[PDB]
């Protein structure tokens, strides 16, 4: 969380937390009410954030669907869905938390490694998370689709 | 570590599950105290020097301890003791902002009763010093604040016992 | 670590003496079919990675092992259970060129079960994706081959047991 | 041996066995059967090897053998017969393992330290090993002369 | 002392000490016997030094005996003399080591943290033991007073 | 480590007390020996070398030991004892200079018995051989020098049990 962050910083520098990181902390508390109804919002209507970015990853990455490919036939297909469910909650827990690490701890650490066993294609798995942030922004304002869009962009940024 | 964000969330992360309304809720009763926690804080880093000052002349000084053959004999023991008072006290601050303790078990206790024992410290006299800074705090900060300080100094006291 | 030629040698040094017939015999047995540990040993490493991935799909992969609150959950956590596998077939592989269990003990088994077992990995799981490696391993270097590698795999899993 | 020596290079680069490296092993495991016939010869006479390098030996450093001498009296000179029969046999291991390998780790590591102690002159006893190299060499075919030469090449090179 | 010095040099460089050190330590030793008795002369008069230095800083430093003070009243007056007294101690065993070492490990290391925790102004500390160094020297020949000052200073030198 | 100085230093210092008449006559027994001390470690330190290779010949050499099968057979571990025995030699000088033991617990004795069980180094063989070394080095440095020094050979020995 943006809390843990601050005393890490804060740690490292064998310093109490600076009135900066104070004041960034009451900021964050603060606003913690409309972050939560983000989170609500993402959680109310995550069937429907997957199964179009689903669509649209499958429009532009028609290999990964085509004989040959990682998510080939109904059942891998079904996976490969499950995995941006899996995503679309990560990023709802960075969002609630202020900070990526939640994310990086539980999704990315080992993620390369991971998706080069199975042989799936971590650029088409960073294209479907794309694809999500795209539908997500449709359903929050402006300010909130800004907000929830910089842990998409992290996930997407971290499988480049 | 975890906070008490962290903590919901690894609650949750543990049973696949997206934040539902206990979580939503946990995260809400955080964030309502999260400016007490602050200010608390605030008042404790402005003091910080002077809350070891009183809890030391409380506890420590002029007693077989700080004469020869007392572990805090020397300017080099003196200065050691005091140097992990000024740590406990920053890092229950640290657990106080955060909710949660596990940063006390991490950065703090793991090994340090064995490290204790192999240099001859005395563990009795610092849970004592760690209680008088437990009590300056308090009259600092105020009897709820001090109370969640006091929740930090006394699993700081626990791990050392 | 030794092989079973430097086994012979130290035997023979050990007594201050030139090889007998005896430890001619032995080195003779490893020459015979020492050219079928070769092949097993090339074909494995031209499969390396495909060998781990049909054994984790076998034997972890749709499990309560893979979901939340297993312990191969976690990007981490995948990432170094395959880690662990790649190591045992690398280590089984040289092992078995060497016909030699010694480098097992010293690089890959001293002090494994206990790291497992501080960590919560479970064992009994690990034993069953060894299985599962032993059994594609055997697929491609065939039956024989697969019966000496097999030797090896055991020994890993005695070893974590 | 060369199997031991292959596999170490391997692991500490945390890699399988490279197929040169492999097909070096298949080469050796080949002429197995070559090599324990080179050593049964060394082996076979030993007492000739190590008797004539001896003499070859104190005709070049009769001073290794005069009063003051490290090797001065029956004893000593027995003792340094005994040394040359030790490299001798060490050779014959370094044959049948197609590697350095036990020559190093039984008689090379700390030589200069044991010798330098014993106040041993280390360039006599390479010039025994050198004399030990040329009287074998006169028991074997050229190929099995080339081959045996390495490793009594290898002990005078380590001792320079 | 230059003893342990010279050892623990040799030490860390795994050799016997060099005929430098040795010659330093035989130089040390042979001064011993003078070293002995200016310690005896300060440890004889310590009251006397303690006493007349801590009159001396106290008409230097009248603040630190007036209210709001570090020292002031009986008690603390008491404390600050105990200080000096203690200080007085060490340069006695850093006379006899030859060095400043015992000085160093017993009153200097943290000396700085423990007199700023305690409010105690520690230029008035070092004003206190300049001041023992001034009747000290009354008490020794010029020769002496030159030894026995070089320790003196380095605790006031060490506390700036 | 302390020396013979720093050890009536570290006595006093713990009571609070000036030297003493008792400290005084201590230090004044150092400073009495210690040309006699130093004459002693210039001689070691010139025939370091001669007096293990005169104790090894007389303790160790054409025994089970060095030949096949014994600790001290392949150069490697003639190397390493006679490396042990150079260590010994230098840390001993060392502590008589000091007149005090503590850089043999500190620099030598820390983990030596657990090391030589590791390995199967024999300790009789190596004591025996220490007992060799006094007996030279006694030989070098005269009856009173080498009384001494055996008192630091003596200590080495006795923390190899
Ligand atoms: C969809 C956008 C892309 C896919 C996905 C795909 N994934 C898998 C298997 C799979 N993926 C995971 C994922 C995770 N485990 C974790 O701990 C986390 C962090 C929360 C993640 C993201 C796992 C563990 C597995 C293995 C199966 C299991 O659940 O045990 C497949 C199936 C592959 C197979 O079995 O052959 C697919 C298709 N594929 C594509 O091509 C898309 C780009
Ligand atoms: C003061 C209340 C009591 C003492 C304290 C005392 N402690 C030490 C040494 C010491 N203390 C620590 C503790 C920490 N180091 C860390 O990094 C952390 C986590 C942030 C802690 C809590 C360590 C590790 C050490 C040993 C290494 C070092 O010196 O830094 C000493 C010094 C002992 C010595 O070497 O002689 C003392 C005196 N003593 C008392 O009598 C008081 C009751
Ligand atoms: C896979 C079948 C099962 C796992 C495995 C798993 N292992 C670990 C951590 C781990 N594993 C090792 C093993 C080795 N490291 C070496 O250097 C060698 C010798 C070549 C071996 C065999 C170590 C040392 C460690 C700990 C340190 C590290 O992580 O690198 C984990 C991670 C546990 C954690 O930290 O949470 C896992 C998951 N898990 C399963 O569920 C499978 C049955
Ligand atoms: C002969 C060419 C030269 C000598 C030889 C010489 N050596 C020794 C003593 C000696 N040599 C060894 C050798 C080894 N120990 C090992 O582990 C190995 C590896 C297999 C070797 C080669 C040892 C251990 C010893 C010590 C005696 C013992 O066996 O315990 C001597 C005797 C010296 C003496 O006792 O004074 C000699 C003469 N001397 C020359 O001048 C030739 C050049
Ligand atoms: C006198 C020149 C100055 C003072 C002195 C002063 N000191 C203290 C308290 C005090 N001082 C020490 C000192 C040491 N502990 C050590 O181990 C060593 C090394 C040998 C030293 C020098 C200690 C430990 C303490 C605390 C009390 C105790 O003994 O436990 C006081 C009392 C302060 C107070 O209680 O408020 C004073 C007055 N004050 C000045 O202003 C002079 C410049
Ligand atoms: C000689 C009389 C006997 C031996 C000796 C022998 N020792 C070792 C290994 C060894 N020895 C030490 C000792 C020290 N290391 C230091 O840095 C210090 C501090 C000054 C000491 C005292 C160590 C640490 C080791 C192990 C690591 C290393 O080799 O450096 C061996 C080698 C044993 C082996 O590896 O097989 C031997 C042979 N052996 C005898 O038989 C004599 C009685």
């Amino acid at each position: 969380s943006i809390v843990t962050k601050s005393i890490v910083n804060a740690d490292a520098e064998a310093r109490y937390l600076s009135p900066g990181e104070l004041d960034r902390i009451k900021s964050f508390v603060s606003g913690g009410a409309q972050r939560l109804r983000i989170a609500q919002v993402l959680t109310d209507n995550r069937e429907r954030i997957v199964k179009q970015a689903g669509d649209q990853l499958f429009q532009k990455r028609p290999d990964v669907v085509s004989p040959g490919g990682n998510a080939y036939g109904q059942e891998m297909t079904a996976t490969c869905l499950r995995d941006l469910d899996y995503y679309l909650r990560l990023v709802t827990y960075g969002i609630v938390a202020g900070d990526v690490t939640p994310i990086e701890e539980i999704g990315i650490v080992g993620v390369r490694e991971m998706y080069k066993s199975l042989g799936t294609p971590i650029d088409a798995v960073a294209g479907g998370v794309a694809a999500m942030k795209s539908v997500a922004a449709g359903l929050l304002s402006a300010e909130d689709a800004g907000e929830a869009g910089a842990y998409f962009d992290y996930v997407v940024g971290a499988m480049q | 570590m975890q906070d008490a964000i962290t903590s919901v969330i690894n609650s949750s992360d543990v049973q696949g599950k997206y934040l539902d309304n206990a979580a939503l809720e946990k995260l809400k009763g955080y964030f309502a105290t999260g400016e007490l926690r602050v200010r608390a804080a605030t008042t404790i880093s402005a003091n910080a020097a002077a809350i070891v000052k009183e809890a030391v002349a409380k506890s420590l000084l002029y007693s077989d301890i700080t004469r020869p053959g007392g572990n805090m004999y020397t300017t080099r023991r003196y200065a050691a003791c005091i140097r992990d008072l000024d740590y406990y006290l920053r890092y229950a601050t640290y657990a106080m902002l955060a909710g949660d303790p596990s940063i006390l078990d991490e950065r703090v206790l793991n090994g340090l009763k064995e490290t204790y024992n192999s240099l001859g410290v005395p563990v009795g006299a610092t849970v004592q010093a760690i209680q008088a800074i437990k009590e300056v705090t308090a009259s600092l900060v105020g009897p709820d604040a001090g109370k969640e300080m006091g929740v930090y100094f006394d699993y700081i006291c626990s791990g050392l016992s």
